[PDB]
């Protein structure tokens, strides 16, 4: 399983 | 931008035996960026419907791909892999040598 | 033995040719088991190993959501990095991420990895502590600060110590017949004269899994590192790998050369000579 999406906003670079 | 030219190996999945079905492989690796053109050639002519692996990369970030197709080696038929990449001025042709 | 899981993300911009492509592939050791490609006619997470197919729709949809969202975020990231490097809108660029967890032979977390690159150069990496970052340059420092502010490392750590290890162990069990099976190399030594006074000895290793292997030539018991031609380990396409190592030796000295083969699958390390 890949890293799940975080609770809030997925942080861009 | 820094770019890396592909390494190319052409070889068979199984030890080559004339008249016996096998897979011809062209493994391109160590290249960057990821766009790359790879043809497998039978007697200088592009083989149709060649499959390839999903784009992945090594710990040093360079990409690698396996291109492959079923073939039945004969004594007379010549096979090769033809590769183009931004790092290459012209397509590079690597001949299949059943001992390499 | 030890095992690892890795996901490899590649996000490629292509100005004038649509939005950046995002591809993700997942591996357990040297076995790919999943792919996602934003350029697919219908982008979705697809199985690439038989032992993953048993996962239910919930799994596939979960993956697909993750990859679809990442696709969008990486497009943002590509825009951001283009800015961090004051780059023109004209050029193509690539962000790569590799991440995952390593287990020791006891199945315990050895360490996590989470590394990113831009245009093939290290960009930012999660340190082994899974808590701090190493940024390659002042551009990556912007990402570092942004990730520090968003407590991103905590997210990565939670995954790497948690779901990463838990799912890796699951895959290892489900695919134990292959994932936990080391196939030893089939080996032989070939001999080809190159001239009247020299010949090539080539030591072959075929059909081995995993790819990790050591193939060396010794002359009179001494390593011939500089004189050995060693091709990159290469996939056969049947899960197994191949490698050879070649040395050119004086004719009549062939028996002074030994090929040594180390591989997880070998009950004992091998020592081969040319057998006329």
């Amino acid at each position: 399983l890949p890293e799940p999406l975080p609770a809030g906003q997925l942080t861009a670079y | 931008m820094i770019q890396r030219t592909p390494k190319i190996q052409v070889y068979s999945r199984h030890p080559a035996e004339n008249g016996k079905s096998n897979f011809l492989n062209c493994y391109v690796s160590g290249f960057h960026p990821s766009d790359i053109e790879v043809d497998l050639l039978k007697n200088g002519e592009r083989i149709e419907k060649v499959e390839h692996s999903d784009l992945s990369f090594s710990k040093d970030w360079s990409f690698y791909l396996l291109y492959y197709t079923e073939f039945t080696p004969t004594e007379k038929d010549e096979y090769a892999c033809r590769v183009n990449h931004v790092t290459l001025s012209q397509p590079k042709i690597v001949k299949w040598d059943r001992d390499m | 033995g030890s095992h690892s899981m890795r996901y490899f993300y590649t996000a490629m911009s292509r100005p004038g040719r649509g939005e950046p492509r995002f591809i993700a592939v997942g591996y357990v050791d040297d076995t790919q088991f999943v792919r996602f490609d934003s350029d697919a006619a219908s982008p979705r997470t697809e199985p690439r190993a038989p032992w993953i197919e048993q996962e239910g729709p919930e799994y596939w949809d979960r993956n697909t959501q993750i990859f679809k969202t990442n696709t969008q975020t990486y497009r943002e990231s590509l825009r951001n990095l283009r800015g961090y490097y004051n780059q023109s809108e004209a050029g193509s660029h690539i962000i790569q991420r590799m991440y995952g967890c390593d287990l020791g032979p006891d199945g315990r977390l050895l360490r996590g990895h989470d590394q990113s690159a831009y245009d093939g150069k290290d960009y930012i990496a999660l340190n082994e502590d899974l808590s701090s970052w190493t940024a390659a340059d002042t551009a990556a420092q912007i990402t570092q600060r942004k990730w520090e502010a968003a407590r991103v490392a905590e997210q990565r750590r939670a995954y790497l110590e948690g779901l990463c290890v838990e799912w890796l162990r699951r895959y290892l069990e489900n695919g134990k017949e292959t994932l936990q099976r080391a196939d030893p190399p089939k080996t032989h030594v070939t001999h080809h004269p190159v001239s009247d006074h020299e010949a090539t000895l080539r030591c072959w290793a075929l059909g081995f899994y995993p790819a990790e292997i050591t193939l060396t030539w010794q002359r009179d018991g001494e390593d011939q590192t500089q004189d050995t031609e060693l091709v990159e380990t290469r996939p056969a396409g049947d899960r197994t790998f191949q490698k050879w190592a070649a040395v050119v030796v004086p004719s009549g000295e062939e028996q002074r050369y030994t090929c040594h083969v180390q591989h997880e699958g070998l009950p004992k390390p091998l020592t081969l000579r040319w057998e006329p």
